[PDB]
């Protein structure tokens, strides 16, 4: 939004870069940061951990009703059955989209997100526009920002992660996918479908 | 604390800015800020939050997200005296003027890599065992405290004094009102509570919507089982 | 609306910046912004407030005060179509580049001076006579509404749902929840209510302090006479 | 407070000046603003209306107990007895400092101030630091910002002007001023003493 007091993006980027390199040079001299530790972290959430992991959990719960029941009883344990877990997903509770109930997830206090199944959150999730409005106008927010009309009779449940418990949406299986393979069904599970801001892809 | 950072239910912040795609890291500096989360707790996660919450609000609301992490690290550094603020200003200007200058020579450290892989795939669980049993149970009707601590807590203003229904007991976890204020873990039982939109916002709330908000035991008191 | 502008009880905004002395007007542009208050209601005062409340919050929190008045005037101008926003941008750049360029030639208007002296010394009273008698009286114990309108209102978040004692009935006045939203005066009875610090903040409140907050009749409901 | 995104004060001043002159040139062409109307307003609150007016009300209530009672019953009517009133002071309620009670005044929602007795408010009164903290930590705010220790037994009453009613503090008469003239006592009444952030001057 327009703010006449604000520097240009380019000027902001240039100032942040210098402040960060300066702090980094001090942490390195203290021995608590190294270039290799930085690259390993970047490498992990750029290539290893990401929403493709959460899609596997979704297609398994879609095609395996016993697993789905365990997913909904205890999300951390069930995702572990697929070797999926760890940092910022130590406590995971998955919640099921139905014909009667739609779920959407948010961290109004900061940016809490289930990193082991989704990776790091997109910037709109961590920013004040989504966080402030979704607990208060979920139905319009979904219509206006995501093109997603949730009928006024359907209940919208908003999960605000004020604790280390992380909420992940299990989206409804799209119609027209009977008997599809797990890899086929995965192409329909989006990051957005597991935040609850979109359904899984149609067709 | 009653910080502006507690944005749930705030009006007038504007439309969402969402590009169709974006990379995980938009600039190399963001990777450096990110790597500082794991370098921090190696102060815990709660204290890390508290330092972001004490930022300049106008700075907080419009800066790139990972700038919040840089701020909270400097906040704790100067307080614990581990970051000399004057050296840091000199270094900032140095890198302002010589942005391609090298970093200081250092030894790579194998144990920092093993720590990283350990934290990432093994996790850093906040669940703890306590001696007292839980006070509350599913279906109990509870009232969120109207207290307003000046330090760190997880009491979003928009639920204080509201009445909800306990939905799930999770066990006990690190308690933020002590942990994020340097007063220890002091583990407390954790519950998900359900608040209707109309309890939260009045008539302005969606007539078919509810918000689930996690409450630690001291946050809530019984109204009805 | 739940705007950040509603700053009562917000934590972390920092120390007060108070020079030992300052002039009424710190720059010539501030006199121009000021003169626009009387030029506005010649939309009322309530709508004037609502437009400040919808500013960009980071801009609101750090700009010179009289910039808020410039913003609210532009807000209503473009909405009523009286200010073409594109002409205004062109004029801004023109004066950016030629800051000493003259203003447009115009006739001085004697009636604008008489209006000014009239409003200043005669006032613009908001008191109104209504047909219903007051619902509440001194010593009544009342509860401030937990409603949260999306348009303009005078319901500071820090009193919503709190319980106070009616201290004085003032008569009836312009009602902000209609006036500032373009829905007319719809006059309502006005009361001063007293809230203890401990009712407002919990244990964190000063043990010997109270806050007096003016409430319009629809804001409050009886708990005890 | 430090904000790395913010332009320099000089750059902010230069941008505001141009935007204001631009808006002004448009309002002038609409005929709703003139240079003479601007100068008259500036002239009034630079030279005519100011806290010297409120000091007269204070010294009269100090030296005239019947007037003081009318001041506290209905502030607008009593100030009118001195030909003092008008814009943004149509409804005035004055409140008395005692040995048991100290009063402080604030507009948390914006900047409401009793213009006819005080003039326009200083910038710290209209800014978020004072407005946010005074209803919540009045005692420390007074100590830290104004050097004013209000004993913890004394009750601090904070008046938040959420309506057109304007609150004005009647400060306690300083000790050691028995029988002083009205002009002498006026030198002790400050703008700050009628906001409640300071007592009237001592000695
Ligand atoms: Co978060
Ligand atoms: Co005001």
């Amino acid at each position: 939004t327009e703010n006449i007091l604000r520097k240009s993006d380019e000027e902001i980027q240039k100032e942040i870069t210098a402040r960060v390199k300066a702090l980094e040079s001090m942490l390195i001299e203290q021995g608590i940061l190294t270039t290799s530790m930085i690259d390993r972290m970047a490498e992990i959430y750029e290539n290893e951990v990401g929403p493709h992991l959460g899609a596997k959990v979704v297609v398994k719960a879609w095609t395996d009703p016993e697993f789905k029941k365990r997913l909904l009883a205890d999300g951390t344990e069930a995702c572990k059955e697929l070797g999926i877990g760890g940092l910022q997903g130590e406590d995971m509770m998955w919640v099921e989209n139905t014909d009667e109930v739609h779920h959407v997830v948010v961290c109004t206090l900061c940016s809490c997100y289930p990193w082991p199944v989704l990776g790091l959150p997109p910037n709109w999730f961590k920013e004040p526009q989504y966080r402030s409005r979704v607990v208060r106008e979920p139905r319009q927010l979904l219509k206006e920002e995501f093109g997603f009309e949730v009928p006024p009779s359907k209940e919208i449940k908003v999960w605000d992660s004020s604790s280390e418990m992380r909420f992940v949406v299990l989206p409804q299986r799209p119609a027209g996918t009977d008997g599809w393979s797990e890899e086929e069904l995965a192409t329909l599970v989006t990051r957005e479908s597991m935040i609850g801001v979109e359904p899984a892809k149609a067709v | 604390m009653n910080g502006v950072y507690d944005v749930g239910g705030t009006d007038g912040l504007g439309p969402i800015n969402r590009p169709a795609d974006e990379p995980v890291f938009r600039a190399e500096w963001e990777k450096v800020a990110f790597a500082m989360f794991p370098a921090t707790f190696r102060r815990g996660l709660d204290e890390f939050r508290f330092g972001i919450e004490q930022m300049n609000p106008a700075e907080y609301l419009e800066s790139p997200y990972y700038w919040h992490w840089i701020r909270t690290y400097i906040h704790h550094g100067v307080r614990t005296g581990k970051i000399d603020l004057e050296e840091l200003e000199r270094r900032t200007q140095y890198y302002r003027e010589n942005p391609d200058a090298p970093l200081p020579e250092h030894e790579q450290k194998p144990e920092l890599i093993e720590f990283v892989n350990q934290a990432v795939y093994g996790g850093l669980p906040a669940s703890r065992e306590v001696d007292r049993p839980p006070k509350f149970k599913e279906g109990d009707v509870v009232r969120f405290s109207t207290a307003s601590p000046k330090g760190h807590a997880r009491r979003a203003r928009y639920v204080r004094g509201k009445t909800g229904t306990v939905v799930k007991h999770h066990g006990a976890y690190i308690y933020p009102d002590t942990a994020g204020n340097g007063l220890g873990e002091c583990p407390e039982h954790l519950y998900t509570v359900r608040f209707t939109a109309q309890e939260l916002w009045g008539p302005e709330g969606d007539p078919n919507s509810s918000v689930y908000y996690d409450c630690w035991e001291p946050y809530i008191e019984l109204v009805d089982t």
